[PDB]
This record gives structure tokens, sequence and C-alpha cells, in this order.
């Protein structure tokens, strides 16, 4: 063999950041996807005149 | 029920208090509007419960006040109670168009001009100490 190692240990290092930062948005966004609770219109918005 | 609409007496005084008619629905808006006002102080109105808030206000200021301290509306109270029912719907009507709905957008919170609870009630009734 000539081959001695190839592109690096800190890019790995990057794209293991990047799958782990997607894994815990992936985990967080599959538990609390649903709140929603109430949906009132602000027709009465008092900052406007009162 | 059968005795109370068969009675004779009973609708002779219901036509006695017949007399008094305007002065009810004038006095029951009020309490309809105070209900109202507290669940939307709650916060479940629906934009019915909010522009009856606006109707009952702009009835006691702009009906009411020539309808006691003179007995009747002629001329001005009409126009005027409409005016105040068309000057309240440009922040309403430009909102609805230039947005999808009124649903409040999520804001800077130190953006809204927010003042103590007495000093607005003061405005209040100095307000419609004026009007009246
Ligand atoms: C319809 C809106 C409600 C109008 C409310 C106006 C009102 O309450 O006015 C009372 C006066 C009569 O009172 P009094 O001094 O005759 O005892 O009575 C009136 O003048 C009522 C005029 C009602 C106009 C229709």
């Amino acid at each position: 063999p000539m081959e001695t190692q190839i592109i690096s240990d800190d890019t790995w290092k990057l794209v293991d950041e990047i799958w782990d930062k997607k894994v815990e948005e992936i985990k967080a966004e599959a538990v609390i996807q649903i709140e929603e609770e109430k949906k009132k219109p602000q027709i009465l918005m008092a900052t406007h005149f009162f | 029920t059968l005795t109370l609409v068969l009675d004779p007496f009973f609708w002779m005084y219901f036509s006695w208090t017949w007399l008094f008619w305007p002065w009810f629905i004038a006095v029951g808006l009020a309490g309809y509007g105070i209900y109202c006002f507290r669940k939307h102080w709650l916060g479940e109105a629906n934009a019915f419960e909010q522009l009856g808030i606006v109707t009952s206000v702009f009835t006691w200021l702009t009906l009411v006040p020539p309808a006691y301290f003179n007995g009747y509306l002629e001329g001005w109270p009409y126009v005027f109670f409409l005016a105040y029912h068309y000057f309240f719907f440009f922040n309403v009507s430009v909102r609805k168009r230039l947005y999808g709905d009124f649903y409040a957008r999520t804001h800077d919170p130190k953006w809204d001009v927010n003042t103590p609870l007495w000093s607005r009630i003061l405005f209040g009734v100095g307000i419609m100490v004026g009007h009246w």
C-alpha cells in the first residue's frame, strides 16, 4: 500500500455534528409537534385607539 | 302558567309595564355586554361578542345620553351612533384587507404601548363625563 490517511478526522466531527443536530431536531419535533390551545382573533386591538 | 296566561289583571299590568319598553333593552344590553366583556377578559370571546361590546358602548354613549336626559331621540343621536360604528371600523377593515385574518401575529412584547390600568379607567371615566 501507498495510501496514507485521507480527508480528516475533523470534518467527520463536522458531519457528526450535523447528523446529531438533525437527529435531535427530528426527535424533539416528533414529540412536541402538536400543542394547539386556541386561536382568537384580536378584532379589538386596543393599542390602536385606547 | 295557564292561570297566568288567562289572567286579566296580569295582562293589564303587563300593558301597564309595556309603557317603559325602550329603557329595558338599553339596560339588558349592559348586562349582556358585561357578561361578554368578562368572557373576553378571560379570552374565549368570538368576534360577535366583541362587536357586541362595541355596540353596547356606542349605544350607551351616543344613543342613551339624549334618550334619558331628553326622553326622546331625533336628529344627532342616530347619526353619531352610526358614526362611531363607522369610525371604529378602520383598524378592523384594514386588518382584514392587508392580512389573512384578525389573528394576532407573534411580535416583540415591548412594541405594544401599555399604561397603568388606573390611568386607562381615569381616561374612560373622563370621556364619559364629558359626553354625558
